[PDB]
């Protein structure tokens, strides 16, 4: 019941400077739970944060509702990632390491 | 001081005639 | 031409219809009317007749139900012919049921002209 | 719609409680009058300051700058800073919640 | 018209040159009021309209 | 699609510039009791008058020059 | 092989209450609601109280030992994979006017659970929707914790 | 926009016709309307308009005024002698300048 | 005057918030009263069922 574009990770902008850690825990908790959080440090990125939700529910039912808060006399900016380009190579190496354990440890084949 | 502070302050908490 | 081609067909011959404003009596079902046989396709291979008359009773009464089953093991082919009691419910059905995904498989509808008994 | 107001407006005076009665000496007045200069005496400052306690300052500022501008005919120009303009598209708003203050001056807090 | 705007001309500029006519007691006695009024409705402000708004 | 992904998934997926913290060991035990049980525990106004200040008019969110108009989307982009 | 069947099959139940890899048995009444009286469940075990439960915010909560998908993981491996469900459904009455209304009460329903669910101490009869009343407690399994149900003005 | 093009043709058919005339000043330029010449001449081609630095005196007077009638700009620019737009931007410039 | 009011009204607000908040932790003390009470009490048909 999700339009394709709803992501578990969503990009937020219009947040305070040099924001507390833990209020950025809890504030975005006030969902669910976080698999990850990236501010922004280069003053290009300064005050911009990635933020990587465990749950497809929990990121989409938070664009829906914290979209328009305002907190630090500022609204909260947010939209969807479009993570459509990756930026290094997978690792072939660990990949199939762990794949071999997979298949060494179930008995595929 | 002391006047100003227990004068003024018991005069605000019954400022508003409403309430 | 694989069965989900067919299924978009009939789709768009219906919105294509609309998109002319056939009138009710010219429509391309008028050319079954003497028909309350429609066959289902695409079915997944694990579905019953009572799922296949749970389904699709919404729309009428169900006199006759063939659903068309491998002879050697038995199992279902994927298809089946279905007799309403009224042909106006297969005019129903043949528009409001094709396309829809029946666990994850898209089942398609449509009528029959002049069906043969087994 | 008003004359649906104007049913109610009689049918509440009928309702009032002994209302017709003038066996011990009542008596009913009904009073109506207009408030003759609002739109024109409106003051842009203190007008800016009820406003703020409604609004946020940033459309309080908007609102009162709005109603400071040069009002133009053939070749007379002159600027406006004591009325209100009341062709401007918000001017409903500010001359009902005016009325507003007013009605609190007439009537008294407690009624 | 031309007469009406030569004596609206004229109560602008009277109006800046004999002052306020709102004095300071009642600009206050208003202003407190209306302060009384709001804060026993227990109305909240409405905000700026913010850009990531619904309606 | 929603399966979950791990370290190297998600420096593959995000650009430059940019800090990874959990807040805490506690925000991330905070995260270990907010998934588990969120069923409310206490399920939580008036007239204020306004403080004024400068900051939501000084935040802007248009290109400033003789650029076009940045819709509400092509942000992640621009 | 097999025979042209006219019995179910579990496609049908098993596209509609899905959820998170287990159907559901259980799915919600027509006449569900969402209650104005905020609910709220005591928990103790054994004389020592826990955290309260504010059940007030959803039409129907599900406990089982499955914690991944219910709402309440009742944890005392006596507790059923799909247990019981609380259910607010909107029942009416007659009034002392006669004039009928609707309020919308709490009820229990047991999902056929092994051990069985207990109200007062008594084992019901399941699948079937009991009232729960005020003050009234219940017990999950042969579980250590009970509950008591009240509501903020009681 | 105004360009320095369209700004020279003004101040020479202003300084023909005289300041009453906008309509057939606005015939003489294209893209351009009566209301727009007269708003351009009178915000910033007049040589009355004067385009200096703040004089501190200027400047006191412009936070003083700035402070008693709040928002009215073309009120309170006649009393210190520059336009609108410019009191209130060198305003602004002042108060982030103190801040 | 607006200085004087803010700080009236929020002086007020706050005297407001403690009253309720202390008469609220006082009701809660009363509801788990009467919840242990209650279940000591069942310790120690006016009911509807469905079929």
């Amino acid at each position: 019941r999700l339009p394709p574009e709803v992501n578990r990770i969503l990009y937020i902008r219009n947040l305070p400077y040099k924001i507390t850690a833990e209020e950025m825990y809890d504030i975005f908790g006030k969902y669910g739970p976080i698999r990850q959080i990236r501010v922004g440090n280069t003053p290009e990125t300064r005050g911009t944060a990635y933020v990587v939700y465990e749950d497809i529910f929990d990121a989409k039912n938070a664009c829906d509702h914290l979209s328009g808060f305002n907190v630090c006399n500022r609204y909260l900016v947010v939209l969807y990632y479009n993570a459509n380009r990756a930026f290094q190579k997978m690792d072939t190496k660990k990949k199939e390491e762990q794949l071999k354990l997979l298949k060494e440890k179930y008995g595929i084949n | 001081x002391x006047x100003x502070x227990x004068x003024x302050r018991x005069x605000x908490x019954x400022x508003l005639p409403l309430x | 031409m694989n069965p989900l081609t067919k299924v978009k067909l009939i789709n768009e011959l219906n919105e294509r219809e609309v998109q002319l404003g056939v009138a009710d009596k010219v429509s391309w079902h008028s050319e079954y009317k003497d028909s309350a046989w429609i066959f289902l396709g695409g079915l997944p291979y694990e579905l019953t007749e009572g799922d296949i008359i749970c389904v699709f009773s919404q729309y009428g009464e169900i006199v006759n139900i063939n659903l068309v089953r491998d002879k050697k093991t038995g199992k279902s082919k994927g298809f089946c012919f279905l007799c309403y009691e009224d042909q106006r419910s297969t005019i129903l059905a043949v528009d409001n049921f094709n396309g829809i995904k029946i666990k994850g498989r898209t089942i398609r509808v449509d009528h029959v002209s002049n069906y043969r008994a087994p | 719609p008003p004359p649906l107001l104007v049913y109610k407006w009689c049918q509440g005076i009928n309702n009032l409680q002994d209302v017709w009665e003038t066996s011990e000496g009542e008596c009913n007045v009904m009073l109506e009058s207009r408030f003759e200069k609002m739109y024109e005496k409106i003051d842009l400052t203190l007008l800016n300051r009820l406003l703020r306690l409604i609004v946020d300052h940033n459309i309080a500022d908007y609102m009162t700058a709005k109603n400071n501008v040069v009002i133009n005919y053939k070749d007379m120009n002159h600027t406006n800073s004591y009325g209100i303009i009341r062709g401007l598209q918000f001017a409903s708003f500010i001359v009902q919640y005016y009325g507003l203050v007013m009605d609190l001056l007439v009537l008294g807090l407690h009624r | 018209t031309r007469l009406y705007l030569k004596a609206e001309q004229e109560r602008q500029h009277n109006y800046l040159k004999d002052g306020p006519y709102i004095t300071a007691e009642e600009a206050v006695a208003v202003y407190t009021t209306t302060v009384h009024w709001l804060e026993s409705r227990r109305f909240s402000p409405i905000p700026f309209p913010p850009l990531s708004y619904k309606h | 699609r929603n399966r979950p992904l791990s370290d190297e998934e998600l420096d593959a997926m995000f650009p430059e510039g940019y800090k990874v913290l959990p807040p805490p060991a506690g925000y991330v035990p905070i995260r270990t009791p907010a998934r588990k049980l969120t069923a409310t525990p206490t399920p939580l106004t008036g007239f204020h008058m306004q403080t004024e200040d400068r900051t939501m008019k000084s935040v802007n969110d248009q290109p400033s020059g003789n650029l076009p108009f940045l819709k509400p989307d092509d942000i992640q982009y621009f | 092989k097999e025979k042209p069947s006219f019995e179910l099959s579990g496609a049908l139940l098993e596209d509609t209450n899905t959820f998170r890899g287990v159907v559901i048995k259980y799915s919600e009444p027509p006449e569900a609601r969402i209650p104005k009286k905020r609910w709220r469940l005591y928990p103790f075990k054994n004389d020592e109280v826990l955290p309260v439960m504010y059940i007030h915010r959803q039409s129907a909560y599900l406990l089982g030992r499955h914690r991944r998908i219910a709402d309440i993981p009742i944890d005392h491996p006596s507790c059923s994979k799909q247990h019981a469900v609380f259910q607010y459904r909107l029942v009416e009455y007659t009034r002392a006017d006669g004039t009928v209304g609707r309020r919308v009460k709490p009820y229990i329903i047991d999902l056929g659970s092994g051990n069985g669910t207990f109200l007062n101490n008594k084992r019901i009869e399941p699948q079937r929707y009991y009232e729960l009343k005020e003050k009234d407690v219940l017990k999950f399994g042969f579980s250590s914790r009970e509950y008591v149900l009240l509501h903020e003005s009681s | 926009v105004w360009r320095n093009t369209e700004d020279e043709i003004l101040k020479a058919a202003v300084m023909k016709y005289g300041k009453n005339q906008w309509s057939r000043i606005a015939s003489l330029l294209h893209r351009k309307s009566a209301k727009q010449c007269k708003a351009r001449w009178y915000e910033w081609l007049d040589p009355s308009i004067k385009k200096t630095e703040w004089s501190r005196e200027e400047e006191e007077k412009l936070l003083h005024l700035a402070k008693l009638m709040p928002t009215q700009w073309r009120t309170i620019a006649p009393i210190i002698g520059r336009t609108a737009a410019q009191c209130l931007e060198h305003y602004e410039f002042l108060l982030d300048k103190a801040a | 005057a607006d200085r004087k009011a803010r700080e009236a009204v929020e002086m007020r607000a706050q005297v407001e918030r403690k009253m309720a908040q202390k008469e609220k932790e006082k009701h809660e003390e009363k509801l788990r009263e009467m919840a242990q009470k209650a279940r000591e009490r069942r310790a120690g048909e006016n009911r509807d069922i469905s079929e």
